[PDB]
């Protein structure tokens, strides 16, 4: 595409000084670039990866909000008519939105998943297809609705199954995987009792397994484990 | 929104 | 251009709204379009358009300056080679910064500064011309620099004159024109003294006109003062 | 580099 003259390493190269630079969306870019040469990439080239497109996504969701938040403060009993202007201008971002979360699901439907075989590359990928439809269901109102819905809950799932296999209760991916999965839950399936169940089950497992771990590996699963336990605390 | 918390930055 | 079909107040409106998503890409764009509307802008639009760009062009040269750093770490004595990355990318940013800066000083030029009869426009985008170019001399190396530093000083030293002629020593456009221009001498135009001497002129003819002002004046034209005083405090 | 202060923001 617009990065097929640079070399692989050189994309990594400046996918990581874009992160120092706080260039995020240069930072998807180049990490775009490096996927469409057709390797599968590294563990670090995977956070890589989903840092980027995080950072990115995640402007357009706080955008968004604060914008849906206004119109429908526009739409309420008593106000006063500001014209087409709040509607039409959370729609442009609403459609950026929905254009990063396709350019991810593309390039990991074309062919991150496909070619990843273990279950640290493949986990993480049907992770991250669960977790861009479920931004995508965050602003989804219409006849898709219920069907991105069941795009990311299936996509969670396959990572479940598979991380419940293949990887220890402390993996950091499994544990990342079933909090955002547990939010999934909460707020976009309105299913709260499983969202709990699920994130009370990962939390006691994990705190099992922390014996094994050496001292790096344990503050790396700690710190998944204290945002189970945040939500946690909101939702019971 | 009330956000909870999820995985990795933002 | 881009914006040509959008209705001017609906530009600004959505300007606004961009301001609230801390979308100032958008912003900008929104009150570029404004601008090209061909009509003067309002004390607020100005505002709103000189938000806009200053945070767009913050994040460039912020990121700009983490780039330079490492660049010139990987050119000093005992450092591992890395190839042209670092300094490709560094080229990038400046790049896309000279982008912004030459867009700004573009609408200034055509023509919100000819168009500018009272002093409190006039000053506000002949201090923009100055700052705008002031940026363009912190990332210039090769044979425009000294006319670069030129320009904004001429830019700086109009406003000066008519904002010593036509506004109260507390006027907020007068006060930030001359912490900017201060600065401007420090570490643009190397002269440190130049820059002490504007600070603590600047500060005192201030302090003796406060009482003139009402609560809120006060309060805006001693927001300002303080940043004379903290950069006197690391000079001095 | 240190930065000193300019009006407005970031
Ligand atoms: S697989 C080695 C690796 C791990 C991380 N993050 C861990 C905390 C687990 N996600 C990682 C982050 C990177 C970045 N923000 N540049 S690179 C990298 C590598
Ligand atoms: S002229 C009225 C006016 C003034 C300001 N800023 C003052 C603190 C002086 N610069 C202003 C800022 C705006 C914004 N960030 N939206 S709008 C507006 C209007
Ligand atoms: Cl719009
Ligand atoms: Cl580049
Ligand atoms: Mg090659
Ligand atoms: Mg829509
Ligand atoms: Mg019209
Ligand atoms: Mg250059």
């Amino acid at each position: 595409g617009a990065m097929g003259s640079m070399e692989r390493a050189s994309l990594i190269q400046k996918a990581k000084l874009a992160e120092q630079a706080e260039r995020y969306e240069d930072m998807a870019a180049f990490m775009k670039g490096a996927v469409e040469k057709g390797e599968e990439l590294s563990c670090e080239e995977r956070n890589l990866l989903s840092v980027a497109y995080k950072n990115v996504v995640g402007g357009q969701r706080a955008a968004w909000r604060v914008l849906s938040s206004i119109e429908q403060k526009s739409n309420e009993e008593g106000s006063e008519e500001k014209g087409p202007e709040v509607r039409e201008y959370r729609e442009k971002v609403e459609t950026e939105l929905q254009g990063v979360c396709d350019t991810v699901l593309g390039l990991l439907d074309s062919h991150l998943i496909k070619e990843a075989g273990d279950a640290e590359s493949r986990v993480f990928y049907l992770k991250m297809k669960g977790d861009y439809y479920r931004y995508l269901a965050e602003v989804a109102t219409g006849d898709d609705k219920k069907r991105i819905i069941d795009s990311a809950r299936s996509a969670y799932q396959e990572a479940m199954d598979i991380s419940k296999k293949e990887m220890p209760p402390t993996n950091p991916i499994r544990l990342g995987l079933a909090l955002n999965f547990s939010v999934f839950h909460y707020e976009i399936a309105n299913s709260p009792e499983e969202a709990i169940s699920l994130a009370k089950t990962t939390f006691d497992e994990a705190m099992a397994d922390l014996h094994t771990l050496s001292e790096d590996s344990y503050k790396d699963s700690t710190l998944i484990m204290q945002l189970l336990r945040d939500n946690l605390t909101l939702w019971t | 929104k009330l956000m909870f918390k999820t995985e990795g930055p933002d």
